[PDB]
């Protein structure tokens, strides 16, 4: 899984069959660690206009 | 025998986690209110089932009587078979092309001809008590979806979660099950006696390709879901994604009677060439 | 086309097959297509569920019949040559219109959007042209337009008329419809239920509105002040203070009935206008579609911005839909014509939502023509057009 | 067709007539009243001498004219539909 | 009705979706506006004889 | 062979909705000239001009 975002710690409960998370609109919301298990949240970098 | 199935047979589709949302997707599942096939796990063992897209296997029972799966283009050692066999301490999946009897043996562990095994895999049992399974065979993997549940078909909504994948990449046309019995005689064939066993029932659904809306829970877990294709009002619900409709007119869908016949039509004959002036001649 | 009259009520359906004759498919034929599952009546009803060519359906209450529509009752008033008909009483009601004005501002980033910052994508999307800046171009415009919107409507009155701390106007009670000096946001009642009933990136982003909630709250309440102050006067000119039972008949004269009438039924009157500004907030609650035009453009407006976004997973015939995987698994050359369909695909999503807001944001300009309009005319004056 | 349809209306055409029917019956025997509430009928004479007021001509004028003012607004409805029908 | 370009249409998104939600809008909108129209009158009155 | 077709139908069947909307919006104002003149003309007398 590819993507780029700032990672924080996760309030989510995963079931244990689950790999990927996501919100409405196909949007990946969150993605537990290949190495420790632990729910990871991701949100994309700050951007904008100016 | 036969038995309606009722809202059961759904399972997690593809290990992606989801929370208070419905989801569409189209799968082959098993049709909500389709009938299937009812089987005894007494005796005669059970004839070949062919393996069309994938089965929805239930089981009530209560003393192992059946154990294991075979599956494969033939029973025969011309092609490789694959072989599922659980037992009290570990399961055994194998790939090896093993030569099986007229009939399946009645557990005494193993009869077969020789094995040139490809792939072989072993890890912890698959074990009133309603037993449902779903085997599925699409993309060069055969794939199991497994769940264990309290309690004939309950009308209880219970979805069914991805126990294996494996990657053997056998073409499975057909498919058998494996009995065991306490203190039973074992011989490469036998009559339809059969040996004494616990009373216990095997039902059997085909799957077929379906659009169901799937519902999640604040918990990420599937609680309810729609046949898309059962009834007018079940499609209603999902072309406005909504369980509850209100007061209206809804445009669902379209119909168009489909052709009866094919027909071709050339030019009334079929006008020749010489060749009976080529073939015939008097003399060359 | 399925005729549900609500899961809430029941499951039972009626289908209708529209383009058909049931010759060739209870039973029933209609012009419209041949309906099944309902049965026919004689009797008309106000119909509800409208199927078409004068024929409705509806619950029955446990059976769904259809039915002609009717038109009313029929009233035959007695005309004669020599015969005329007056009232003797009359009581005055209050009638709640609304109307839209104005719509989400939104500004979307092209680049972004169609490949999210990708070297090998840009560098390709540069060749397309300046699609870009004219989409840009054309949701600026929009987003100005909605905020002057606003302003056309409701920036009418240049001074903040303050209402006076002795609140009696002669037996009237303003209450319902004046601000609420304990609540902080300082809304009316009414103004609090409205608020209340009606409830609701990839380089897509929402743009806040010019004037606050407050300060248009503000603006309403500096019109109501002078309207009740004032009359007609400060919408010409001056503000000049009058009593408000003078004002109001004033008001009656101008629909044709001597003002007498209105200083010997003065007590009358303010309980009839009473009773009906507290009826009105009772009949805003209970309706459940009554607020049906403010709720619709935000969802409209939702639901084009969801479809956009989900549109990026779309495939459109390339071998992937995530950019990395196309530029990983394949070479260059094969990746360019991978490549450009993603980019053409997403670039036509764009382009319609573009076309449809500008199609929406014209109806809401008519809209909020008429609402200014409704403003000068109804508010700060009098109007003999009739309804 | 190839996928198209033409979906009826839902309003017949004699459900319409009907409905215009009773406007112009209602302005026949009841004037502007009908459309502020309850419809009061009141003589068409009267009613037109209303009218007269309303555009600031005294309603003598109409009763001393009535047969004139009559005879000329059924020459005029009577070369409506000629007109129209002759008209491309 | 071909098989083999449903299977290719059903990836290019939900186009055809948006496509029928317009033009149901503008077949009520019709039916809106005769009714706006002509259907002012509450009562039906009816034509002394 | 067939993407070709495909896109092709599907933008001239976007043309003709798009071509649709702008009619559609044009007749409502039409429209609601007419029920503004069946109000005022019809049940009532009008002072103004033309
Ligand atoms: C299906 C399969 O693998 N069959 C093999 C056969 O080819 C081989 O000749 C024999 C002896 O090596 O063992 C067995
Ligand atoms: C990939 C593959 O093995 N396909 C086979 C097919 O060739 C055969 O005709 C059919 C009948 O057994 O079974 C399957
Ligand atoms: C709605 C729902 O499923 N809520 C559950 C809650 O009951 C439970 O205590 C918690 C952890 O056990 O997970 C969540
Ligand atoms: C018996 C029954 O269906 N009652 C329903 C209730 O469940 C629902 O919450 C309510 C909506 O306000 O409408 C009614
Ligand atoms: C209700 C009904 O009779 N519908 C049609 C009728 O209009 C038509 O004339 C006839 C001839 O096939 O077929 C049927
Ligand atoms: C189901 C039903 O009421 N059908 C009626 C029928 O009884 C009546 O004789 C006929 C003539 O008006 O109209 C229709
Ligand atoms: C005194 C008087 O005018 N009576 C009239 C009569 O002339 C007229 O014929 C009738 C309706 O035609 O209504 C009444
Ligand atoms: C005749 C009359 O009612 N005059 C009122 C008086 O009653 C009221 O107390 C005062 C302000 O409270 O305004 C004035
Ligand atoms: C001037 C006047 O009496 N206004 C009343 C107020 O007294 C009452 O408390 C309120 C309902 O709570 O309705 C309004």
């Amino acid at each position: 899984l590819t993507g780029t975002g700032v990672l924080t710690e996760s309030n989510k409960k995963f079931l244990p069959f689950q790999q990927f998370g996501r919100d409405i609109a196909d949007t990946t919301d969150a993605v537990r660690d290949p190495q420790t298990l632990e729910i990871l949240d991701i949100t994309p970098c700050s951007f904008g206009g100016v | 025998a036969y038995t309606n199935s009722f809202t059961r047979g759904v399972y997690y589709p593809d290990k992606v986690f989801r929370s208070s949302v419905l989801h569409s997707t189209q799968d082959l599942f098993l049709p909500f209110f389709s009938n299937v096939t009812w089987f005894h796990a007494i005796h005669v063992d059970n004839p070949v089932l062919p393996f069309n897209d994938g089965v929805y296997f239930a089981s009530t029972e209560k003393s192992n009587i059946i154990r294991g799966w075979i599956f494969g283009t033939t029973l025969d050692s011309k092609t490789q078979s694959l072989l599922i066999v659980n037992n009290a301490t570990n399961v055994v999946i194998k790939v090896c092309e093993f030569q099986f009897c007229n009939d399946p043996f009645l557990d005494f562990r193993v009869y077969s001809s020789a094995n040139n095994c490809t792939f072989e895999y072993v890890s912890q049992p698959f074990l009133k008590n309603l037993r449902e399974f779903v085997f599925k065979n699409i993309d060069g993997y055969f794939k199991i979806y497994s769940k264990h549940t309290p309690i004939d078909l309950p009308q209880g909504f219970s979805a069914l979660e991805p126990l294996v994948d494996l990657p053997i990449g056998i073409n499975i046309t057909r498919f058998q099950t494996l009995l065991a019995l306490h203190r039973s005689y074992l011989t490469p064939g036998d009559s339809s006696s059969g040996w004494t066993a616990g009373a216990a029932a095997y039902y059997v659904g085909y799957l077929q390709p379906r659009t169901f809306l799937l519902k999640y829970n604040e918990n990420g877990t599937i609680t309810d879901a729609v046949d898309c294709a059962l009834d007018p009002l079940s499609e209603t619900k999902c072309t406005l994604k909504s369980f509850t409709v209100e007061k209206g007119i809804y445009q669902t869908s379209n119909f168009r009677v489909q052709p009866t016949e094919s027909i071709v039509r050339f030019p009334n004959i079929t006008n020749l060439c010489p060749f009976d002036e080529v073939f015939n001649a008097t003399r060359f | 086309s399925v005729i549900t009259p609500g899961t809430n009520t029941s499951n039972q359906v009626a289908v209708l097959y529209q383009g058909v004759n049931c010759t060739e498919v209870n039973v029933f034929q209609t012009r419209a297509g041949c309906l099944i599952g309902a049965e026919y009546v004689n009797s008309s009803y106000e119909c509800d569920i409208p199927i078409g060519a004068g024929i409705c359906a509806s619950y029955q209450t446990q059976s769904i019949i259809a039915y002609t529509m009717s038109l009313g009752a029929e009233n035959s008033v007695a005309y004669s040559n020599n015969s005329i008909a007056i009232p003797t009483n009359f009581t005055i009601s209050v009638t709640t219109e609304i109307l839209p004005v104005s719509m989400t501002k939104t500004s979307v980033d092209c680049t972004m959007y169609i490949c999210g910052d990708s070297t090998e994508c840009s560098n390709l999307l540069l060749q397309y042209g300046s699609f870009c800046t004219q989409l840009k171009r054309a949701l600026t415009g929009i987003a100005v337009e909605q905020d002057k919107n606003t302003q056309e409507v409701f920036a009418q009155v240049k001074q903040i008329y303050k209402t006076p701390p002795i609140k009696y106007f002669g037996g009237f009670n303003f209450s319902q419809i004046l601000p609420d000096p304990s609540k902080p946001s300082k809304r009316s009642p009414i103004e609090d239920l409205l608020f209340n009933k009606v409830t609701l990136f990839n380089g897509l982003t929402v743009l806040p509105p010019l004037l606050t909630d407050e300060m248009i709250a503000q603006y309403t309440s500096a019109l109501l002040a002078g309207t009740i102050t004032s009359g007609w006067t400060f919408g010409a000119g001056p503000a000049l203070q009058i009593p408000f039972p003078m004002q109001m008949a004033y008001r009656f004269n101008g629909i044709g009935v001597t003002q007498n009438v209105l200083y010997e039924n003065q007590k009358l009157i303010a309980n009839q206008f009473n009773s009906a500004i507290g009826k009105i907030q009772d009949s805003l609650s209970s309706t459940p579609s009554a607020l049906g035009k403010l709720q619709d453009v935000v969802n409209h407006n939702a639901q084009a911005l969801n479809t956009l976004v989900k549109q990026l997973s779309s495939k459109f015939g390339a071998i992937s839909s995530v950019l990395n995987d196309i530029l990983s698994r394949l070479d260059p050359p094969e990746a360019e014509v991978q490549i450009d369909r993603l980019i053409t695909g997403r670039l036509q999503s764009l382009q319609t939502y573009v076309t449809q807001q500008l199609i929406r944001a014209a109806e809401i300009r008519a809209s909020a023509n008429l609402a200014a309009t409704k403003m000068s005319e109804c508010v700060l004056g009098q109007s003999k057009r009739v309804d």
